[PDB]
């Protein structure tokens, strides 16, 4: 038996609820382009890469790989009898 | 001032970039030069319709580079089509120097500017360009003089920038003094797009085409065998080779001559190859017979 | 606030610690019999400069409308505080049961314009005020 | 209301539509499962996503 | 329902009713709710929450004006908000028409001026002439006009106005003003609104002379948000600026001082409307005309007339540069928050007719005013401009969704310019789709920072500015904590 004020707040739990899943229905829209998303920033990053390929090709000078003392950074002679610290290009391995 | 000044942003046809690009390449390592003829919309829109080149030399993108007869011999072609245009401007290739004007570039820059305020000097990727991913940019050149005057900041105005170095901060100087990499926009139409993105006519007999069967049980005969090599080094590995940094990972698990990089390259060239090679055949076949 | 007046103070909070110290570093405390030292009374120079407070306060979520758990009244045409963005139900409260303005229904005015009777009651003076009589 | 406790009538007593709520309840809970897996779902490709940025950007 | 009935609840009657969808179920089946504040109100903003369907949402909004228009005291709240989101005629001329029968001349006001804020500004124009007939306890219409209305938020505006000119006086006086000059201008402009503050413009009248281009257009542009709703110095300042009164200077003076009168005047347009109407025959030419032909759109809303909107079709046409991006805003100004597939073809044929720069964009976001509250109708519009061949018309697309679909928070505007920002690599389209997302789902605005910062991450730094601007919109009375979060790394970043 009811018919107290109770029905109203059993109401409020239903339509918290029903806003809620509207916004991940959003959020579905958005899942299935996201994975689009990723199939254009590899493209993008097709052309990006070509920025790198610059630099890889000529003028180049040719050195010896003394060690390597870390992965972003390392200890290089080049044929000039003289030794330079630089940098990787992509972390080669 | 009532003067105009400011940032122009080029509207690039399709056949104006790739034709560029072509002469770029073609003139390495020597600078080579060329006019851009176009028509003038708008009030910062400079479109080059069509390009051409002036000849290949050890000379150019100087006020030698440009020869009286090429450029008229030129112009007349046009007339017969029925095609009026203006030399909007120039485009050249440096390809011992970044996308920036150079030295030799500036009597040349300076000699259009004067004619037109709307004729910009334009560095086309070659490939010398470190941070050329075909990023073409427009420049005009003023002097230190000028720009404390203030004729300098009206240059740069409406514009969205970007920031490159392929030649370190005395490039960037001169980068931000002129416009400060400009907007290059391209005009396209859906048409157009699609003759340039198939490679050929031929793909339809080709994609279907086969070897001999022989030679395709041969690959995955190939491919088996040196896979059961490398099957050892995966052995030890598994028990880490989640780990960074190339060096340590050497010793650990087996990172000199990485099992799972050589592994992961056999599976994919091998699993593409057999089924396209057998579904070609079978296909065929039923339709045929 | 401006660098201009900023400056004008700095320079003169300096001019106290110069006055000090040269009255105290030229007494010798050397060169009499007794040696303490001159080389202690080493003192050194102050400025001053002054910015705007940062304070974060009444924050739900960084830049809601800082909900007040407390109400004041404000009178139509004014901000006697400052009122802050978008409450629509936070403006009107209960409208006043002495002003000339009440109405048929509470709490029907928003931030969006509402003109209550004065059939209701009158009380307070109605004051007319648009800037019209300014313009022409 | 609960999903036990049963009592006579339900033409407008009331107890029914209380009863009902607890039901409403079971709708909320067969939606709280779809939506878990779709924020997981979405989460597996930013991981993948993030991934491919970092090397890009840099 | 009838365990519902019994219980006496409304607020649980609107929910089960929702599910239903029957309108006597709504109101309860025999009439028994009778609060006019509160739950009442509730209903609407739930109906469309949940539903993304529009032809039953404008029949429940309806029938629940007229229940409460039999009542003695009908809401103010609930007329409003069926007037924006059905863009009816009927939902504010039934309740003032039962008015008339109280003789509450006080009532009829008070809908009014509440009319004025909330609702389509080009909306009231066509009211006017009905509300007449059906008879009012007149008076009525220097309130719905907004000339009354505008003046009595001035007084507001100005008395309580504090922000000084000192921070724009110290960098134009230590070095030459161009660029400096749009720097000063835009940031002027915004913080005197509705306010005096013509004393910096008087005496610094040598400030923007020394402007160029674009700058020098933007700085005479600047005063009419300024002297918004003064009718006394607008004339004044535009003056100089105009070949009314000596040193114009140059075109892009006079053409935003033009701008400006447009600006200061618009929503009440009067005596103004005339002389802008005249100087648009009259001149039909770039950089004078741009400004002209913004102001004459931004007059005409709230009086109306169908001159207007075929002058600045005439002009269009002609293939003027600079004039041709105000006309395109302009058309869209005009025929707004009814449909007209005059205004829609007129400006999305044009597009592809010209190749200059200036006009496309000004026509992109113009075919979007005019639909405005189309809700679905708006997909087909938007799908064409994308198909399209040019990329510039790709991006006209997304502003169309973006202003027809606000008053709702729907799945079906959002998948479409999402589509095209992930088929192209091109850095305007991702840009372009990421703002107009920020818009739609405002009316959950809590789902915005999600989705944005997905869309950041990208290598284009193209769709980080429209990340920002997403956000901002969504935001922008009210805001959350992860929105200013997400802005945050933007603004140290050293792109520009």
């Amino acid at each position: 038996s009811f018919l107290g004020p109770e029905p109203e707040d059993l109401e409020d739990l239903y339509s918290r609820y029903k806003k809620l899943q509207q916004e991940l229905e959003f959020l579905e829209v958005q899942e299935e382009y996201i994975k689009d998303e990723q199939k254009n920033l590899k493209k993008e990053f097709l052309h990006a890469q070509e920025e790198v390929k610059r630099i890889q090709s000529i003028p180049l000078v040719i050195g010896q790989f003394l060690e390597a003392v870390d992965q972003n950074t390392a200890i290089v002679g080049s044929t000039t009898g003289s030794n330079y610290y630089v940098r990787i290009l992509s972390t080669i391995d | 001032a009532p003067a105009v000044d400011t940032a122009e942003q080029v509207y690039i046809s399709s056949l104006a970039l790739l034709k560029m690009l072509k002469h770029g390449r073609a003139g390495v390592p020597m600078e080579v030069m060329g006019l851009m003829l176009g028509e003038f919309v708008d009030d910062y829109t400079v479109r080059v319709i069509d390009v051409f080149a002036m000849p290949q030399s050890g000379t150019g993108v100087s006020v030698e580079a440009v020869d009286p007869v090429f450029q008229a011999k030129m112009l007349d072609m046009l007339k017969q089509t029925g095609r009026p245009e203006m030399v909007v401007g120039w485009y050249h290739s440096h390809p011992g120097f970044g996308c920036w004007l150079s030295g030799v570039d500036i009597n040349t820059q300076q000699s259009f500017e004067a004619l037109s305020e709307r004729a910009v000097a334009v560095v086309v990727d070659p490939i010398q360009s470190v941070k050329g991913k075909v990023v073409i940019d427009a420049f005009r050149l003023i002097n230190a003089n000028m720009m404390v005057l203030g004729h300098e900041p009206r240059q740069t105005t409406s514009n969205l920038g970007h920031l490159n170095k392929p030649s370190i901060q005395a490039l960037i100087h001169g980068l931000n003094r002129h416009y400060y990499s400009i907007t290059i926009n391209y005009r396209k139409n859906e048409l157009e797009q699609k003759m340039l993105l198939n490679l050929h006519k031929k793909s339809w007999m080709e994609g279907l085409t086969l070897q001999d069967y022989s030679e395709h049980c041969k690959h995955n005969e190939s491919v088996v065998k040196e896979m059961l090599e490398l099957a050892k080094n995966y052995n030890k590995a598994v028990e880490e080779e989640d780990k960074m940094t190339p060096e340590q990972l050497a010793i650990k698990n087996v990172g000199k001559q990485d099992p799972k990089r050589h592994l992961e390259e056999h599976v994919d060239v091998l699993m593409t190859s057999n089924i396209v090679q057998c579904l070609a055949a079978m296909l065929d076949t039923v339709v045929f017979k | 606030e401006v660098p201009k007046e900023k400056e004008k103070e700095k320079v003169s909070t300096a001019v106290l610690s110069i006055t000090a110290k040269a009255k105290k570093k030229e007494k010798e405390k050397e060169k009499k019999e007794e040696e303490k030292m001159e080389v202690d009374e080493a003192e050194k120079k102050e400025e001053k400069e002054k910015k705007k407070e940062p304070e974060p306060n009444f924050q739900l979520l960084d830049n809601p409308a800082r909900v007040m758990p407390a109400q004041l009244k404000v009178l139509s045409m004014t901000e006697t505080c400052r009122y802050q963005p978008f409450k629509p139900l936070s403006i009107g409260g209960i409208i006043i049961l002495k002003d000339t303005s009440e109405d048929i229904e509470e709490l029907v005015e928003p931030v969006a314009a509402h003109g209550p009777k004065i059939e209701e009651e009158e009380q307070e003076p109605e004051p007319p005020e648009p800037f019209e009589y300014i313009d022409d | 209301m609960a999903l036990d406790g049963p009592e006579q009538m339900e033409l407008e007593e009331g107890k029914a539509g209380s009863g009902l709520r607890q039901y409403y309840l079971s709708k909320i809970e067969e939606l709280q499962l779809i939506v878990n897996d779709k924020s997981q779902n979405l989460r597996r490709l930013q991981a993948q996503r993030n991934e491919l940025n970092a090397k890009v950007r840099l | 329902f009838q365990r519902c009935l019994d219980d006496h609840k409304y607020k649980q009657a609107i929910g089960i009713a929702l599910e239903t969808r029957r309108l006597d179920v709504f109101e309860k089946t025999i009439l028994e709710s009778n609060d006019v504040p509160g739950m009442l109100a509730y209903s609407l903003k739930l109906c469309m929450s949940l539903m993304q369907n529009k032809q039953f949402r404008n029949k429940v909004l309806r029938v629940l004006v007229k229940i409460y228009m039999n009542l003695e005291k009908p809401d103010f709240i609930n007329v409003c908000q069926c007037l924006i989101f059905l863009d009816d005629t009927q939902a504010v001329s039934d309740i003032l028409e039962k008015l008339v029968k109280e003789d509450n001349l006080l009532m009829a006001y008070q809908i009014c001026f509440d009319l004025y804020e909330s609702a389509s500004q080009q909306f009231l124009s066509s009211v006017i002439q009905n509300l007449r007939t059906v008879g009012t306890p007149l008076k009525m219409i220097k309130i719905l006009s907004g000339e009354m209305a505008i003046e009595l938020h001035l007084q507001f505006l100005i008395r309580n106005n504090n922000t000084d000119l000192m921070i724009l006086k110290n960098t134009k006086d230590a070095v030459r003003n161009s660029v400096c000059h749009t720097a000063t201008v835009i940031a002027n402009s915004f913080m005197h609104c509705g306010t005096t503050s013509d004393q910096f413009l008087r005496d610094n009248l040598e400030w923007l002379a020394r402007a160029t281009n674009w700058a020098k257009f933007t700085a005479t542009a600047s005063l009419g948000v300024i002297h918004k709703g003064h009718e006394k110095e607008a004339l004044q300042l535009m003056a100089t600026y105009l070949p009314k009164d000596t040193s114009p200077g140059s075109a892009y003076q006079e053409g935003g001082g033009l701008y400006a009168l447009g600006l200061i005047h618009a929503n009440h347009g009067g005596d103004i409307i005339d002389y802008l109407l005249n100087q648009l025959k009259n001149a039909s030419n770039d950089i004078v005309r741009h400004g002209g032909s913004l102001g004459l759109g931004l007059a005409a809303m709230g009086t109306a007339r169908q001159d207007v909107y075929d002058l600045l079709k005439t002009n269009l046409y002609q293939d003027d540069a600079v004039t041709g991006e105000a006309a395109g805003l302009a058309l869209g100004l005009v025929m707004l928050g009814s449909k007209n597939t005059q205004a829609i073809e007129d400006m999305v044929g044009y597009a592809q007719e010209t190749q200059h720069e200036k006009i496309l964009r000004g026509l992109a976001v113009g075919i979007a005013l005019v639909m405005y509250g189309r809700m679905e109708e708006a997909d087909a519009l938007i799908e064409s401009l994308c198909r399209d061949k040019d990329p510039i018309l790709r991006r006209s697309g997304m502003y169309t969704v973006a202003m027809a679909y606000c008053g709702s928070g729907n799945n079906k505007a959002i998948r479409r310019l999402l589509h095209v920002a992930v088929s192209d690599v091109n850095d305007d389209v991702r840009r372009a789709a990421v703002e107009s997302l920020g818009f739609i789902l405002f009316r959950t605005p809590e789902q915005c920072p999600s989705v944005v910062s997905l869309l950041s991450e990208s290598y284009n730094p193209h769709v980080r500015y429209g990340a920002a601007m997403a956000l901002g919109v969504c935001c922008a009375g009210t805001g959350n904590k992860e929105a200013i979060n997400l802005l945050e790394p933007m603004t140290n970043d050293p792109v520009n």
